[PDB]
RNA sequence: GCCGGGGUAGUCUAGGGGCUAGGCAGCGGACUGCAGAUCCGCCUUACGUGGGUUCAAAUCCCACCCCCGGCUCCA
């Protein structure tokens, strides 16, 4: 990669200043771990995760003077659960066609009560609960995908991972983000 | 590349310096082509050369972290 | 305190950068770069390099001594509290800044206006005129605590032949303060050249460094009652509040003042810039006040056809300002379609013309 | 090519210092250190003056009320510093030539501020000297007696709610229900105490606060704030005659750029951390139980009520005038070890706060100083 | 810019943390050509955008954008 094959293109502010910011953010280590700033296992996970993120928002910003990159790896054939649909769009934004549905919540409801607040809400949820695993079914159903995935991006959504493939196989993280 | 992965090492404080300062320094064109940022092909060399050096820093500063 | 704290989480929207800033006041007042990493270096905090600068500053302004203000309008006050006399008078011009007024006020000092030469269209001030308010005030028995002078103004952007006002001054035994607020750190100036006892200048508005700091400039003859000391703290002095200057804003000045000693020698680049951005309004109807041509970047029009379309366009007098907004245009005043007052100082050249074609397209896009 | 008359790339030693590579101990410093919230907000304004449009949104009005509510006081003005505060009610309320009646201990800016609004001061003092140097806060009303009864008046009150020398905290309401009863005004300074504990105008019956920014509110200097009753409203906000709107003691200001705006940013961090100030005296008093141990003597009221400590250090004297460096050696010694914030030459008395540290860098600190006067004879 | 109304799928209108809104000159298919009922999917990622809160947001919080009304001629 070199900067003369760069090519005429718009700088995306918007990414100039996430990228910015993050090692803004990734400053205070240079304070708070002062004046050696040696870092243990996960001092250097959090830290190196603001430099990653920066990396990528610089590499979206080269993107747009020619310069190409990869785009991570996703399988478009295989169904993704998810809880957030912050998770959701960002997937079907990332990649349209490619398949995804969103639960809504944690999906079991002792699995709810795993997390908290009695209870009748919860036989209240009745319908939610498995309107989740109904709807899971009428995409699994027709598509019927080889394997299925479940994106975890905290520890809650690995619970949710548990009880998806009770029923039916696979798991994922971070790796298509 | 993970985060996840990232071992227990030192930050290197005038890498990371460098690393911020050509950020600064790449900043003036979000002043100077306001407000429709767009760039010519001189300016466009001239603004990525700093954005590239950049991540060239920033992964010497992984590198002290078990990146390579 | 049942008070929601989210509103001060994202101050992260300044739009400085998305839009071109036309407004006077912030023009000179743009970072540069060097300065930008000082700031990284000195978030919190850190005088010998203050002391060189100041040192630097008085021949930067050919003057014999110099401190650091919180601005301009701290730096009139300071000399009107420290040299004149409760009840004393202050002589200062009609284009006079409104802080100039209120720090005589709180120095409980009196003021006098010294008159136009002209005022429709061009607005000068008739700096003879300071021989005759002076005379006509000493007459009537009222003593002169202090000259003052605007360079230039903040309203028309006129530029002054300080030199009159200092031999004036000069002969009739009054101090002299030049207001170089909008003066110093655009244009080259020389204090002594001007006769002038006092300077003041803002840092944030023309010296290219963040709000608020200034820098006040006098002779070796006024330095004693403007450095005087603490009788309990004699190293502390009254004036400055102990003042141990401290802090970004006295770092981005120090920073910025290689760039701005440089661009005082390209001044006539941005009357260039300036010039061409008067010429060129003027063939869709607008009309330059003050004095002609510009010998200073703050141009104030007269704008009759920004006013005509407003009267048929829905969005009444804001139509302009929406307009600019949507080129990515800002710094004007909203709804105000009679005057508008601009400076493309500091600007590219590719921006200065980006200015004008917008506003061209508005007017007839718009009628 | 440099435009030569004088010297301009001595200039460009600014870029780079070592602001990241030492822990600054320094007490006035502490409360001073910018969150991330703020040094985004800098990047976002560092130019110039950052007026949209003294009512503003940039939410300026909406900070005010709420940091009117924080200090429960009826109002609030920004300014450029706990000085610029003081000098102002000390102008528009006093008259020329009324005495303000303050503590010994109050910081130099109390006096100088008085000085300059052409004010006479006298000084209430200890209720004992070494080594808590605690002040006599019922010593106000016979100093007040004092001045009246030889005919002078006292316009304003003054407390230093903590002193910038020893740290000891006030019991402002006795002050406030003194001046109350004696109808005297009352200003507290809360420099040093506004952003670092929580604070109440109206329990202490203060008439008048001063805030520190940059001392005690994480924001840049210099920046301040004035906290106010409506009853002087209409003195400090008295406005000019030719401009109805400006007001004078601001010198009609738009409180300007950068400092206030970092004043809003650290403003939510501010608040959370008054809450979590008994953490700080925890790293506080750690310090001083473990500095003793090794011959520090801990001046002023027992315990640290504040995180301001000031050591008595013989043993630093007794290697001082031993080792080449003379007095140097203990600041070079924990500059040798990334820190700093202590003045050079001084081994009888030393300043440091660890406010705001993490407790690894307290624990750090500690050891490099015992390190230093064992490894030192 | 300020004060109000608003933005929900090709557009029409509800809902104010979780009950998978529902009606068409919109288009294919469920014998053929004319006319009306169902199954559907359909552009499907429905909630203007980016953040935040939550296990879960059209829904609550912050900021910003656009459409409709209105109001202002310097400090």
């Amino acid at each position: 990669i070199s900067y003369k094959d760069a090519k005429p293109g718009k700088i995306d502010v918007n990414e100039f200043k996430k990228a910015i910011y993050l090692l803004i953010e990734a400053d205070d280590f240079l304070y708070k771990k002062a004046p050696k700033h040696e870092l243990n296992e996960e001092e250097a996970k959090e830290f190196c995760k603001l430099i990653i993120k920066c990396q990528e928002h610089l590499n979206k910003i080269l993107a747009n003077f020619g310069f190409e990159f990869e785009e991570k790896e996703i399988d478009e054939g295989a169904l993704y659960i998810v809880s957030n649909k912050k998770l959701f769009k960002k997937l079907k934004n990332k990649n349209p066609n490619l398949k995804v549905v969103c639960t809504e919540g944690m999906l079991d409801i002792e699995d709810m009560r795993a997390i908290g607040v009695p209870e009748k809400a919860l036989e209240g949820l009745k319908k939610k609960v498995e309107i989740a695993r109904k709807n899971v079914e009428r995409f699994i159903e027709k598509y019927k995908p080889e394997k299925i995935f479940v994106v975890v991006e905290d520890d809650k959504d690995e619970l949710l991972y548990l009880r998806a493939k009770n029923l039916y196989n696979a798991e994922k993280l971070d790796a298509d983000e | 590349i993970s985060y996840k992965d990232a071992k227990p090492g030192k930050i290197d404080v005038n890498e990371f310096k460098k690393a911020i300062y050509l950020l600064i320094e790449a900043d003036d064109f979000l002043y100077k082509k306001a407000p429709k940022h767009e760039l010519n092909e001189e300016e466009a060399k001239e603004f990525c050369k700093l954005i590239i050096k950049c991540q060239e820093h920033l992964n010497k500063i992984l590198a002290n972290f078990g990146f390579e | 305190l049942d008070i929601n704290l989210d509103k001060y989480k994202n101050l992260t929207r300044s739009l400085t950068r998305e839009f071109i800033n036309l407004n006077p006041i912030q023009r000179g007042g743009i970072l540069p770069k060097e300065a930008k990493k000082a700031v990284y270096e000195y978030w919190d905090g850190y005088c010998p390099p203050i002391k060189d600068f100041l040192e630097d500053i008085a021949k930067f302004l050919n003057m014999d001594c110099a401190r650091p203000t919180h601005g301009a309008r701290e730096g009139k006050f300071i000399v009107m509290h420290a040299i004149c006399k409760e009840g004393d008078y202050v002589v200062l011009d009609k284009n006079a800044h409104y802080t100039s007024y209120v720090a005589a006020e709180r120095a409980k000092l009196n003021v006098a206006e010294v008159g136009y030469e002209e005022e429709y269209p061009t607005y000068k001030i008739n700096l003879e005129g300071y021989k005759e308010v002076i005379d006509n005030l000493e007459d009537k028995g009222k003593n002169v605590g202090l000259i003052l002078l605007t360079h230039v103004d903040g309203e028309y952007g006129n530029l002054n032949d300080a030199k009159k006002v200092g031999k004036i001054a000069k002969e009739k035994g009054i101090p002299f303060l030049l207001n170089c607020a909008y003066t110093v750190g655009r244009m080259p100036v020389n204090g002594k050249e001007v006769k002038a006892d006092f300077i003041v200048a803002s840092g944030h508005k023309s010296m290219a460094a963040s709000a608020p700091c200034g820098i006040l400039a006098f002779s070796e003859e006024f330095s004693d009652k403007i450095t005087k000391t603490s009788e309990k703290f004699p190293v502390k002095e009254i004036e400055m509040l102990g003042c141990t200057s401290r802090g970004l804003p006295i770092v981005t000045l120090m920073a910025s003042f290689p760039h701005v000693v440089e661009r005082v020698k390209k001044w006539d680049e941005e009357l260039k810039k300036t010039r061409y951005v008067v010429d060129e309004l003027e063939k869709i109807g607008f009309k330059q006040l003050g004095i002609k041509p510009k010998e200073h970047d703050l141009i104030k029009f007269e704008t009759p056809v920004l006013d005509e379309i407003a009267k048929k366009d829905k969005r009444r007098g804001f139509f302009f300002y929406d307009e600019l907004k949507k080129r990515g245009i800002g710094g004007i005043r909203a709804g105000v379609t009679k005057e508008i007052k601009m400076s493309v100082y500091g600007l590219e050249w590719e921006q200065v013309e980006y200015v004008v074609n917008a506003i061209k397209e508005i007017v007839e896009s718009c009628k």
